[PDB]
Formats: structure tokens, C-alpha cells, sequence
């Protein structure tokens, strides 16, 4: 398991039960009703699936694809962004914007 | 000064720093780049004055002085687009990307 940073999520780690993502003025919620929700912003964001399912946790692989599923694995939501195998993560970052970023090209160290 | 990440197109200004937990990245007043507690480090001590750490849009770090002129290159590149450098919690300096997604609050949806 990776540590948790709050406002990073990398390849592998997952979020649920209004875990969040935390910004300088922005949260990234994975909340209890399923919806996935930016909060912040002229006009936030949201996936728009509150209700969808149970237990609803957040996902992203080692594509880059980021993943809503529920307590049974039901596929809720997809970033619908998979790209070449390997490290990723996603920024909640200081302006506001959900970026994923991947995948890594560059290291100091393994 | 800020976060624990460096977009394309942002400047780490000369003494500001990126921190994650216990790591910190410097870009210092002797040029050096120095990722302080992770074993790091451009090795550029005394290469410049005023010298300062930006990410091209092919996703490489370069440290620049104060005329412009630059010093160090991490020598790792990809394609065009939007590249983030991140002080991973485990210590390390990553450079990721292209962007592949994007979640935006300032559009209409």
C-alpha cells in the first residue's frame, strides 16, 4: 500500500466513503451515495451517479484509467482514458483542476 | 514556494520549495538542485546565481540562471502536452504525463 497524500492519487489507490481529495480551494469527494464530486469552481463537477450503487469506491489503474465501481464490482463510472501501461497519478490541483498525469518518465530513484 | 508539484509551464523561483511529508525539493541560491532527505540532487552547485527549475512541454526538468541560460536538463522526454512533477510521499521526484484527463469546475458540464 502507497502512503496517501491529500491531494494526490496514484496507480492502485483507492478512495470511498467520502474520502476525499483536498485542494487550497477544492475537494475531489468519493461520497457515500456514489457520486463522484468536485466541489469549488464557477460550477463544480460531478460525475452525476448518486445513487447508482452501494459502498461505491474510486480507483485509478496503471493506464490511467480512473474508475468508479460498487460493493460487486459493477463498473459505475470511467474516465474512459486508458493510455500506455505503468505509474499515474491524479493532481487535485491548486487551480482546481482533476488531472491525471502518466505515465511517469522520469525518477530520482526506484 | 507551494505544493508538492511542478506543471509544465510553473517556475520553482530560486530558494522556493516543493514539499511532501518529510521531503523537500530546493531549488537553491548556489544552483543546486537538492530533493532534501530523498538522496538527490542535479549537482549543480555553484553553476549559476538566481537559477531557477521550470518543466517543458515535452516533460522535462531544466534549471535555467539568472541570464537564462540553461544549466541542467533531466534528459528524459516524451511527447507534447501538460507534464506534472510530483514529490511522490516514498521520497522520489517523478515527472508524469502526458495529461490524459482532465476534470474542469470551470466549465459548464
Amino acid at each position: 500500500n502507497i502512503p496517501f497524500t491529500n491531494n494526490l492519487l496514484f496507480s492502485g489507490q483507492v478512495l470511498y466513503g467520502d474520502g476525499r481529495l483536498t485542494a487550497k480551494n477544492h475537494q475531489l469527494v468519493m461520497q457515500g451515495d456514489c457520486n463522484l464530486v468536485l466541489y469549488g469552481g464557477k460550477y463544480g463537477w460531478q460525475s452525476n451517479t448518486h445513487g447508482n450503487g452501494e459502498h461505491c469506491f474510486l480507483r485509478l489503474n496503471h493506464k490511467g484509467e480512473l474508475i468508479i465501481k460498487d460493493d460487486d464490482f459493477k463498473t459505475i463510472w470511467s474516465s474512459r482514458s486508458s493510455s500506455k501501461q505503468g505509474e499515474y497519478v491524479l493532481i487535485l490541483q491548486d487551480d482546481g483542476f482533476g488531472v491525471i498525469y502518466g505515465p511517469a518518465i522520469f525518477e530520482t530513484s526506484s | 514556494l507551494g505544493t508538492n508539484y511542478l506543471l509544465s509551464g510553473q517556475t520553482l523561483d530560486t530558494e522556493g520549495h516543493l514539499k511532501n511529508g518529510d521531503f523537500d525539493l530546493v531549488m537553491q541560491d548556489d544552483c543546486n538542485l537538492v530533493l532534501y532527505n530523498g538522496n538527490w540532487q542535479s549537482n549543480t552547485a555553484n553553476n549559476g546565481r538566481d537559477c531557477k527549475l521550470t518543466l517543458t512541454d515535452y516533460g522535462e526538468l531544466v534549471i535555467k540562471n539568472g541570464d537564462g541560460s540553461t544549466v541542467w536538463k533531466s534528459g528524459a522526454q516524451s511527447v507534447k502536452g501538460n507534464y506534472a512533477a510530483v514529490v511522490h510521499p516514498d521520497g522520489r521526484l517523478v515527472v508524469f504525463g502526458p495529461s490524459v484527463f482532465k476534470i474542469d469546475p470551470w466549465v459548464r458540464g
